[PDB]
């Protein structure tokens, strides 16, 4: 994530503890602006995934310690901000396909990450 | 090397004979094979989904979701009865023979050829073809069976019949492990059924990849490849259906008065009353011993719950049935109590000139008579007050929980102590030859698919793929797109199979049904002036025999 | 995809209004609506139309199907205000609409 | 045949009994509108036939029970009607080639099948 | 935990996600009244532990999913209430022995569990 | 009642008692569970 430029490392972590249903696998890091966008909703690694723009990869173990990573670098020159990271975290998708859909609640209001 | 060709080409049927009824039916066949180069490259895992259909209320299963691993390779395989036999040859087997035994199987591949396509642009374009010697073909064949197993016809994408027409194998694939659960629904259902996917249990994963297991002879072409013969292990199969049902098990009661005039409405008499008859019975109070109520050595067939889908990892699936519909003439649709119904096309019927495409379908009944007919079944209390009053018994017309389609018959089962049945009759020529046997220890007593089962291990398959080529460019272990030279290659294929059978013998006063031409099908056997072909289905279990 | 219009609504407390939407690919009823409930935000109210729950029924009401949806507000108070969002749920990917902007009429 | 749409199954049967000369093989199901048309005159199956538009196939055994089939589906969106099916049934053709030709009698007037 | 009597099962769970430092092992479920008390500070299971009154046992995996358990039943006739369960979660003790000691922050105010 | 059936070695103590070895008769057991359910029995359909 950041701060601040052009592509430094890490600083996205929350939330411990009891981060949600472990279904293999889940969200939600809030995501995003909030006016957007975004983020086509993580899988699980070799190969299950993934997000909509390259180098957006996410990885973590749903066992304890329940955590997250990275995230991530990525391309930040668009001055965008999601600085938290709080859960419940409905159905991801992937699992999903109700069809879809829906998203109950969230937590931990504004955290803003600099450009 | 190139200046020779080592193979021969055989489709023949030769009957070699022995002493005392044992006759070897030795059939051979062969085909011409054309094989596109697989357009994909890496091994590939895919999950398929269609949900608006499970989404809308109702639709128990109009589809489910599966996940598979698609290799570039392709499978040429036997194990149909249209690959070697002819409805001309098929006759002399089923009329004269009461039993079969399986023996031995082998294959080989000879005289491979590889070609090439160079597509011009400024030209019309025209397709150039220059035979390439130094290109190559891969052949991978295991007799260990370690790499996972399928036969193929759960569809019948298998090799084409006739030996003048080419045929193509099919890309090879197998199931992966996921989890799914699906809740019921119907038209009047309100709210949401909660249809969900459910990831993958990491505990259990099989990526099986043959290059990690089994060798691969490589071939440029003068060369041949031949698998030695791997025998079978089986039990025979009877070609003779059993007509006797639970009526014919016993000695019939003795008539005390014999009718008189010729021509019939003429009905003998049991000669005693219902009360004074003498015999064994099982029933709550017998002053009654009937043609119906009486002790029989055991039952025949089993009444099974029909159209009941039990849920599992895949959730909805159908619970099969081992019997035929014989005795039930009023229930057809397609295979009411079950009568496995093949749907194929373009390759073994739906006569070979058919504009566009459309499947082909025929309900294959059983010729075996074992009655499972659900209508006309009900239950009584143990008192036996006759005539019985509606409140003391049941009918198929009585609901369950207030429903209609259900009678009681959709929830029932017996099977247990006394039941028995005959091994599923082979079908033709869409059916299957042999089937591998399950890995667990309880070994189901049969299959509603194949007639024959290897009790130890069945012979393997034959896998083949074009060998890759590159011009100039590459990246090491890259899933980016490497260029390629579009090619294809043809190879002849031969096959051999050995049978053993016994001639039946008359001991009756009557002749017996055989297959034969008539005018019903006058020409279902003779080609059509455009080259049309069908090979209509044919029902073989033709021979009635005693049972008990 | 999805867009959110009308805008510039100034209303008395308790009064109704219509909020609607339009989309291209046929969405069945996947249509959803997110409503602060200012804090912790956005804190969705009604699931795919119609479920009045979350957190107690009959605060708003959604209804309609297919390529259109009409969002409706029965009880208006100082416990709801400002601006809200809509989603469509189809395939990859998700997408959001943008904006309504309804603040209590003050003058 | 029908009724009624778009391509349901069966419902063409007549006539029992004594349906004509069994020559391998014969007609006539009347055929057609009557103002037309039609129907280039059935063979016997593997391969002998047949009719002039695809999926018009006919099949039956000329032995007893003397019957017919299907017939058939086929493409009915043209609102055409032949609902019987009665015999004598002259010379088909295929046999024929007198040259041709001729057609004595028929039976069982109007049966009409809906669109 | 409860509700309500005399010793029913489970209902203590929070918090997902990012529940703290995984040191083998950690707290804090808040604990307790708050005026007391309490609770001599969980180990890790065969044998590492534990709390100050019998049948207070705690167990969980610090890997993801980061979670907790049970907890627990235990003896509730004293009408005591701690209904959350939120983290950071300083140094436990066991690890500890600075000497001790100290406890920065907490989260998620009043949850009350009935008698 | 075993005293009506089977002998009884009696022991004061320096002494030992040893039963000879009686073999088993069995079939093996697999340690390997079978994941495939009625979905995985077959060849899956071909994606077009």
């Amino acid at each position: 994530s950041g701060p601040g430029l052009v592509q430094p490392s890490q600083t996205l972590s929350l939330t411990c503890t009891v981060s949600g249903f472990s279904l293999s696998s889940y969200h939600v890091h809030w995501v995003r602006q909030p006016p957007g966008k975004g983020l086509e909703w993580l899988g699980v690694m070799w190969n299950d995934g993934d997000t909509s723009y390259n180098l957006a990869l996410n990885s973590r173990l749903s066992i304890s310690r329940d955590t997250s990573k990275s995230q991530v670098f990525f391309k930040m020159s668009s001055l965008q901000t999601e600085d938290t990271a709080t859960y419940y975290c409905a159905r991801p998708e992937l699992p999903g396909l109700t069809y879809g859909v829906w998203f109950p609640y969230w937590g931990q209001g504004t955290l803003v990450t600099v450009s | 090397g190139v200046g020779i060709s080592t193979g021969t080409f055989n489709n023949q049927t030769e009957f070699k004979f022995l002493e005392n009824g044992w006759v070897y039916i030795t059939a051979n066949s062969s085909r011409l094979v054309h094989l596109n180069m697989p357009e994909s490259e890496n091994y590939r895992r895919v999950v398929v989904n269609n949900m608006d259909k499970t989404a809308v209320n109702g639709n128990m299963a109009l589809d489910d979701i599966h996940a598979e691993i698609v290799t570039p390779w392709s499978l040429v395989d036997a194990n149909a009865w249209g690959v070697w036999f002819n409805p001309g040859d098929w006759q002399l087997i089923v009329n004269t023979m009461s039993e079969l035994h399986l023996v031995s199987f082998e294959q080989e591949i000879f005289n491979v050829v590889l070609k090439t396509v160079s597509e011009s642009a400024t030209q019309p374009p025209t397709k150039v073809y220059n035979n390439d010697l130094t290109a190559s073909l891969m052949v991978a064949l295991d007799s260990n069976n370690t790499m996972p197993f399928t036969p193929a016809a759960m569809r019948s994408e298998t090799l084409g019949f006739y030996p003048w027409k080419p045929t193509i194998p099919t890309p090879w694939r197998y199931y992966f492990q996921w989890d799914r659960t699906l809740i019921p629904s119907h038209t009047g259902t309100s709210g949401t059924p909660t249809n969900i996917y459910h990831g993958t249990d990491p505990d259990d994963v099989q990526f099986y990849t043959i290059e990690n297991s089994v060798p691969v002879h490589l071939l440029r072409t003068g060369d041949e490849f031949a698998t030695g013969t791997f025998f079978f292990d089986c039990k025979p199969c009877r070609l003779t259906h059993t007509w006797q049902t639970n009526r014919a098990l016993g000695l019939p009661p003795f008539l005390n008065s014999l009718p008189q005039s010729e021509g019939d409405t003429n009905f003998g008499d049991i000669g005693v009353q219902q009360d004074k008859r003498r015999g064994v019975t099982q029933m709550g109070n017998t002053n009654y011993i009937t043609e119906a109520t009486i002790m029989r050595p055991a039952e025949v067939g089993y009444s099974a719950p029909y159209y009941s889908f039990e849920a599992s990892t895949q959730g909805p699936f159908k619970t099969p049935i081992a019997a035929g519909r014989g005795g039930a003439q009023t229930d057809e649709n397609q295979a009411a109590d079950g009568n496995p119904r093949y749907a194929f096309g373009r390759q073994h019927g739906q006569k070979t000139t058919t504009t566009g495409e459309t499947p082909e379908r025929f309900t294959y009944i059983a010729h075996q008579d074992t009655g499972r007919y659900p209508e006309g079944d009900w239950i009584q209390n143990i008192n036996f007050n006759l005539p019985v009053t509606n409140d003391n018994v049941l009918l198929p017309t009585d609901p369950i929980g207030g429903k209609t389609g259900i009678n009681y018959t959709n929830i029932f089962n017996t099977y247990g102590p006394l039941t028995a049945l005959n091994n599923v009759p082979p079908v033709y020529p869409n059916g299957q030859i042999w089937d591998k046997e399950f890995d667990t220890d309880l070994k189901p007593r049969l299959h509603v698919n194949a007639p024959f089962v290897c009790q130890n291990n069945c012979p393997g398959q034959l896998f083949v793929k074009v060998a890759p080529n590159l011009t100039n460019q590459y990246d090491p272990d890259a899933s980016a797109n490497m260029s390629r030279i579009v090619t294809y290659s043809d190879f002849w294929w031969k096959g051999k199979l050995v049978f053993k059978a016994k001639l039946r013998a008359s001991h009756t006063w009557n002749p017996i049904q055989q297959m034969s031409i008539n005018v019903d099908n006058q020409f279902n056997y003779v080609p059509s002036n455009i080259g049309g072909m069908k090979i209509v289905y044919e029902k073989s279990q033709l021979a009635p025999r005693k049972l008990y | 995809l999805m867009t959110q219009i009308p805008a510039s609504m100034s209303i008395s407390v308790g009064d109704r209004v219509t909020m609607n939407c339009k989309a291209s690919q046929n969405v069945d009823s996947n249509v959803d609506w997110y409503q602060q409930k200012t804090g912790q935000s956005p804190n969705l109210l009604i699931y795919k139309a119609s479920n009045r729950n979350t957190g107690v029924p009959d605060r708003f009401t959604g209804s309609g199907s297919g390529t259109d949806f009409t969002f409706t507000i029965s009880n208006m108070q100082a416990e709801d205000l400002a601006v809200y969002y809509c989603m469509q749920s189809t395939s990859y990917p998700l997408t959001f609409g943008s904006g309504t902007k309804l603040e209590i009429k003050r003058a």
